[PDB]
């Protein structure tokens, strides 16, 4: 049952109860997704009070370096909160369009330049386990020379095969990744779940292509159900960018973060279950749970014949790409026709410029070089 | 404890069964409202017109289906901006001078991604002929120089 | 049989009256045939230095020694940037490389498979045969399509 | 208690008898490492005719995966074969310190670059029973399959609570470890003692950091009383890198291969007498035992009849590296500052270079990819 002595502590708690009650409920309509609770996130919309379950995902290893591909189909990160931002990105979209239809039954109101939140909607993620990166690698109470601590707090990537993250020192692999180079063997770097929320908190959890239509969003809290959880999550998500000032419309977001103070998901998220290799996300836009096998970041199925076959995943990019052109040909926004997925996302001068500042400063601040992906990995037409 | 504590902590357990993933925090009465304690940054209580409860699962889709007339315009427009780097789309025409380097180069401390790289990008740009030419030779290269490594 | 027990007896003394420490009687061949060391390990050298001076906790002692009788020893430490050999290639196995050597739909992958297999024979090779390798591919390359590769 | 057939090869027969009679001498100052002989391992010092006992150790247990530590304060291997060359490590280190002051006293003379051992001395390795890995087969390495045969050479490592050795690469070894990854339940791999004797008999047993000072220095024999294991022993920790060549200052040592005629192996201490989880170790340089817990490698003791006290072991990294600062500040030999404990093994360009192509060279002659620790393992700082 739902254990929690409902004083001090109750709301992060029912982060956590009602992203594992939704989960068992998903679970009802179809069981394959039995066993996947080991690593899972969620994100809540609260309303003055009132709160709603947005987007819930599980998963915690990533694409392979030999299955990438260059039109966009495949997964290239399947961590739990990175498949919640997605599914919250979907989200988004079916809100833009809703607003598009009838704006007061959207949650987004006309701005001055782009389409801003009503008064009282917040966006709050929760996570049964410490993203990593930063955030794991350490748990003692005090590190006593401030010199391991700053090294603790350096920029740190995942690789196509392991549940962990590898330090990436300054002044190392300033070579950028290459198409080619990953696939004649090179492991594909990814940034690590603490510094994607990090720039999650930086630039919004929008990301480039929503911020053509709508300001930044940012999660108001983040809630973790381990223990202590205190100080290192805090370095680990906003301090390491709290002396960072992005150009307007961005900020950096003083983030909350509340511990779940039992149930604290540790054995059932450490042990045993890691077996599984494929993650599922489910999203208040579709309403239905979709499970992606994450070793090629497709989504799985039987054929008529009963054999196997595959198709890309609703959260790949894209599929992101495609359901925008629908929210501009439905909306009657002009967009140019010969487009590539990182022209669309250039396109947004104000996110691109925020976005390389950050990048810029972070090489300055010497906190390590963000492993930017391949650009054939956006290239890709659609229309 | 309290009688009304245990109420309130009663409704919010039912709450988490009834319909999982919507919460409705007590707030008819002021010790009623001590079983949920909202966070100090999180609680900006504000007077809005609209709730939750307008949120439906699958409204994508259902957002999807309607007909075109009923939808407005936000007033905005989509322009291209051309990336810093004007490489080509495809990588497979590699930059001539490089593809020379990292074949006439020695030192392959990168451990032969760089080789692969131009061999690969070599063998595209030739024609289908001139390719297969090249293929059996780069096998009987291998076969011959360094057969402990491949005839296992 | 004559010495041999003799000999034998201080060995069984010393393992236990004198544990760790181990005298063997040589200078005699009658004594030396009673442990008979190997002759890899027969290094005779008429040194002055003795094992007696071994003293147990000897390091306790050294370090709350004065400081001003340890003279330097010349050498001095600098850095050196620990190498980030992050494992770089996905490895494969030798009877996979051996097929995706063979294909002939290599064009439909862009040829990435077979660079890929030949960088993984050139990974596993040594330096001196995977440079040969390196020079004999370049020379075949630069003999069967000067019209590509422009030298 | 009792050695049988002398005027045979007993040489061997006497380390092992030695080796027993300063573990039992050793028990009578401390009762509580009773029983713990099941495996025991040690290095003695030869020199013509004389043989002195200079390291002493027992444990076939390492650390465990949510112990591990980045300041470098556990024990992470506490075998038998290995305890007793870190205390050889901190018996050369008390030599060098006496070689700093009395030059005929100690086993060290100048030499053109560095400390070179004097003539006549030399170092032998005795161990209980073989060493883990390719040296020893039970269960399941039986003919059958004729590429077993490359099994037979190919690297093994350990498992933090595992049991026996597995092989290297076969889903999940392929990739590097992770800090944050052996956190959360990664299993953390091991060197198995067979390889690393290979590895000490290439590279020398005197480590990165002593190579500072000394020239390499390797072991003359290695005895293992189990019998008929002297051709597989051979081949385990020599013959399969006969071959490797490394750079001038290190050659491949021929080490003796010797058994003892009277030998036990059925002395396991895996519940063969009471599971025991802790360890012991001895130095000559010290003079004194000392119990750590290879759970989590660090000193467990009591004082004031209520306190339960971790104390790193003086075996670990931090008191290896602080040894080694104490000996440069007492010989005057300036050291860079800062420095982390990766940096300063670094430093030492011959040894690096050596261990660099002896993996290398492993890795291409299809013997298996040594398994190195995670680098937050070493990034301490020492001051
Ligand atoms: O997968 P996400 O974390 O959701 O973010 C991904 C992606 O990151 P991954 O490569 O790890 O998937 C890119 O980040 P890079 O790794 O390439 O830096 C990319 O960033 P760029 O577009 O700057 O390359 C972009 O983030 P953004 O939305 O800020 O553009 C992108 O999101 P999409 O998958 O939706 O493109
Ligand atoms: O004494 P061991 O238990 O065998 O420890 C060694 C030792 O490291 P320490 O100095 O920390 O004891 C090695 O160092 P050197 O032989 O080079 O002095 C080496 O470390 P590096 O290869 O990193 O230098 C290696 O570590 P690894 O396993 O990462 O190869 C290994 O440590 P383990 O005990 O962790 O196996
Ligand atoms: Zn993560
Ligand atoms: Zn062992």
């Amino acid at each position: 049952p739902a254990v929690k002595f409902e004083e001090k502590t109750t709301f992060f708690e029912m982060l956590r109860e009602h992203t594992y009650a939704k989960f068992y409920e998903l679970c009802k309509n179809n069981a394959l997704i039995y066993g996947f609770e080991k690593v899972i996130a969620s994100v809540f919309l609260k309303i003055n009070g009132n709160l709603q379950i947005i987007a819930l995902s599980t998963g915690n290893k990533g694409l392979r370096g030999d299955k990438i591909v260059n039109d966009g189909t495949a997964l290239i990160d399947c961590h739990a909160e990175i498949l919640a931002r997605r599914g919250l990105l979907r989200f988004l979209y079916s809100e833009v369009l809703k607003f598009s239809t009838e704006p007061p039954n959207s949650i987004f109101t006309k701005g001055k330049n782009a389409l801003v939140l009503k008064p009282g909607i917040s966006f709050h993620l929760f996570i049964n386990t410490a993203p990593c990166g930063v955030a794991r690698i350490d748990k003692k109470l005090k590190p006593g020379t401030s010199d391991d601590l700053q090294n603790s707090s350096r920029l740190r990537f995942k690789i196509d095969k392991g549940m962990g993250t590898v330090l990436g020192g300054a002044s190392e692999f300033e070579a950028p990744q290459t198409f080619d180079g990953i696939m004649m063997g090179e492991r594909m770097r990814t940034m690590s779940c603490s510094d994607k929320l990090l720039r999650a908190n930086v630039l919004g959890v929008q990301g480039a292509i929503l911020s053509h239509f709508i300001d930044p969003i940012y999660y108001s809290s983040i809630a973790v159900a381990e223990l202590n959880n205190a100080d290192r999550l805090r370095k680990a998500v906003y301090s390491r960018a709290a002396t960072f000032k992005p150009p307007a419309p961005f900020h950096v977001q003083d983030v909350e973060i509340g511990e779940c103070q039992v149930e604290d998901t540790e054995q059932s998220t450490s042990a045993a279950a890691r077996s599984t290799i494929s993650s599922m996300n489910w999203n208040l836009a579709d309403g239905n749970t979709e499970v992606v096998r994450t070793s090629d970041g497709m989504v799985h199925d039987k054929d008529m014949s009963g054999a196997d076959i595959t198709t890309p995943s609703r959260l790949c990019k894209k599929n992101m790409a495609e359901l925008m052109i629908t929210i501009c040909t439905l909306t009657k926004t002009s967009v140019d026709y010969p487009i590539s997925y990182e022209e669309l996302k250039a396109g947004s001068q104000e996110y691109a410029a925020a976005k390389k500042s950050f990048i810029t400063w972070l090489r300055q601040k010497d906190l390590g070089i963000w492993q930017r992906k391949p650009r054939e990995f956006q290239m890709f037409t659609i229309n | 404890t309290d009688e009304t504590a245990r109420k309130a902590a009663t409704q919010l357990l039912d709450q988490i069964q009834d319909t999982p993933g919507r919460i409705s925090l007590n707030f008819e009465t002021p010790e009623a409202a001590s079983v949920c304690p909202i966070p100090t940054s999180l609680n900006q209580i504000v007077n809005t017109k609209w709730t939750v409860n307008q949120l439906q699962e699958g409204q994508l889709t259902m957002l999807l289906a309607q007909d075109a007339n009923k939808f407005k315009s936000l007033g905005v427009k989509n322009i291209k901006k051309g990336s810093v780097e004007t490489q080509i789309l495809p990588r497979q025409m590699d930059v001539k001078e490089i593809v020379e380097k990292l074949k006439k180069q020695d030192n392959d401390s990168d451990q032969f991604v760089g080789y692969a790289a131009a061999v690969a990008n070599v063998l595209r740009r030739c024609d289908a002929e001139t390719a297969q030419k090249i293929t059996q030779a780069i096998t009987a290269t291998i076969e011959k120089e360094a057969p402990s490594i491949v005839n296992c």
